């Protein structure tokens, strides 16, 4: 959660930075150091996450979320069975 | 098995009145003809079935056997031989013997009515004993034997005479076609084998074979007799070891009488405990038509099997044996192989079923719809490719485990929280 807040704090700095970088070009002339350089950084982000785009891949992602949820659900069941064994042997 | 070690010393030394000789040089379906010969010897001469034997293929040699007994009906055998033109010059025993028998029945019949009318206990037993010799000597006179056996049966040496009388009344009235009397002595015979008698090796075996002979041929409710015979003496497909077993045929009728009167769940036990036990392993390599049904079923073939079963239908529809439920057997054989095939299948083309069995593809579609209509097949049917598609690939086993594990334990903890 601390890492997610650091990442959202950073992402909000990126929104503010790119807004300033564009507006510098609109106002008079700007963005020369931020041209194909930043366009490669933003692409470097996008190529990694979200990887690709089609329906096949998001369907695969949602199936994996259901399996990760199933493993998490089974881990609640194992912990509850350990609790059922715990509750029988501490009376 | 205990009774099997009783067989093991003896080795097919069965006591049968015809001895060994049956109607020789027979042509069509030799396993069926061989079966008829072991059955004729073990039923002490059938008689009725001789006409059936001739109807399937022309044989002269029932005449053979048919000439040599008189107590079926003397006039019938004499007419059978004089129709053939057998020039015996040996038919002189009967007018003397029958005339002694006529005097014997009427000079018993006068006592018959006195003993009934007086009701005296010694007189009735003496009149019964004086009767018992006569009805043993000639049961042709069938209704006279039935009147005698309606009341007491038993005479001083009880076991042998009662048991032979039950077999004789059952045999006579099966031949005469009096079913109610035959149904009575099918019932009376299976009651009588409890106690038992001395049970010297061959006696118990002959009793097993007599139960097979009345149960086999099917008149009324023989699926109940199928249930009574199998769990009696504990589940065997032939009921004898010592290598020579061949009765041969009972498993064929028995399988159908499970399929058309019960769920097939249930044929998994028949496959282990009747089909793969060594008595059937002995029988299978003596009957390739029985072998094709079992061997195709246990190996799960799709298109050698269905053609060979259709080839077998052609022989089976020309079986002249009594069985009653013939197309019931054949149709549920077609269904049961299809049901077995469809258990793990992905697809079936409607046409590819139709060409194979020689039926029209609409008739094949409506037949598959009847499997679905009865819930003998989960499916979807493709309307525009004409293929039926199955899909029972059950994704997620976890929940029905979860149901049981936490229902018992959690409620058991709740039971604990009260003392």
């Amino acid at each position: 959660s601390d890492l997610q807040q650091v990442g959202g704090a950073s992402a909000r700095i990126q929104d503010a930075l790119s807004t300033v970088l564009q507006y510098a070009e609109d106002v008079l002339s700007g963005k020369v150091s931020a041209d194909n350089t930043v366009g490669r950084f933003l692409m470097s982000l996008v190529n990694q996450v979200p990887k690709i785009v089609p329906d096949d891949f998001e369907t695969m992602l949602n199936s994996n979320i259901n399996d990760l949820l199933m493993v998490t659900y089974l881990a609640n069941l194992t912990q509850s069975q350990i609790a059922l064994n715990e509750k029988l042997v501490n009376l | 098995y205990d009774l099997t070690t009783r067989i093991a010393h003896f080795l097919d030394r069965h006591l049968v009145f015809p001895l060994l000789e049956f109607l020789s040089v027979k042509e069509i379906y030799n396993e069926k003809e061989l079966l008829q010969g072991k059955l004729d010897l073990l039923s002490d001469t059938n008689m009725v079935d001789f006409a059936m034997d001739v109807y399937k293929n022309l044989y002269s040699d029932d005449i053979p056997h048919a000439l040599r007994e008189k107590r079926t009906t003397v006039v019938a055998q004499l007419k059978q031989l004089q129709a053939e033109t057998e020039p015996i010059v040996k038919m002189f025993e009967d007018p003397e013997t029958t005339r002694q028998m006529q005097s014997t029945r009427d000079g018993r019949m006068l006592f018959d009515y006195l003993a009934d009318k007086h009701g005296f206990r010694q007189e009735y037993l003496d009149t019964l004993y004086r009767y018992a010799k006569f009805q043993y000597e000639c049961g042709n006179y069938s209704g006279a034997a039935e009147y005698l056996y309606f009341f007491r049966v038993l005479v001083p040496a009880t076991d042998r005479n009662a048991l032979s009388s039950l077999w004789g009344k059952l045999a006579s009235e099966i031949l005469m076609q009096n079913w109610d009397a035959a149904m009575e002595d099918l019932t009376r015979l299976k009651e009588t084998i409890d106690n038992n008698s001395v049970s010297s090796p061959l006696q118990s075996l002959q009793q097993r074979t007599w139960l097979i002979h009345w149960s086999l041929f099917v008149f009324f409710n023989h699926p109940k007799g199928r249930d009574n015979i199998i769990d009696l003496f504990l589940y065997q497909p032939q009921y004898l070891n010592a290598i020579q077993t061949m009765c041969p045929h009972i498993l064929r009728y028995l399988t159908t009488a499970v399929i058309t009167n019960k769920d097939v769940r249930k044929r998994r036990q028949v496959l282990k405990d009747l089909v793969k036990v060594i008595q059937q392993e002995s029988y299978t390599y003596k009957d390739p038509i029985t072998e094709f049904v079992e061997c195709l079923y246990v190996n799960f073939d799709f298109d050698g099997a269905q053609k060979k079963l259709r080839e077998c239908e052609s022989v089976l529809v020309n079986d002249f044996f009594l069985v009653a439920c013939l197309e019931d057997f054949i149709e549920n054989a077609r269904l049961f192989i299809f049901e077995t095939f469809c258990r793990i299948h992905q697809c079936i083309s409607i046409n590819m079923l139709a060409d194979k069995l020689n039926m029209t593809p609409e008739e094949a579609e409506r037949w598959i719809v009847n499997l679905i209509r009865n819930a003998r097949l989960d499916a979807k049917i493709d309307s525009k490719l004409g293929h039926v598609v199955m899909g029972n690939n059950a994704v997620s086993p976890y929940q029905q485990v979860i149901e049981k594990t936490k229902s018992l334990s959690f409620r058991s903890q709740m039971l604990a929280m009260n003392i």
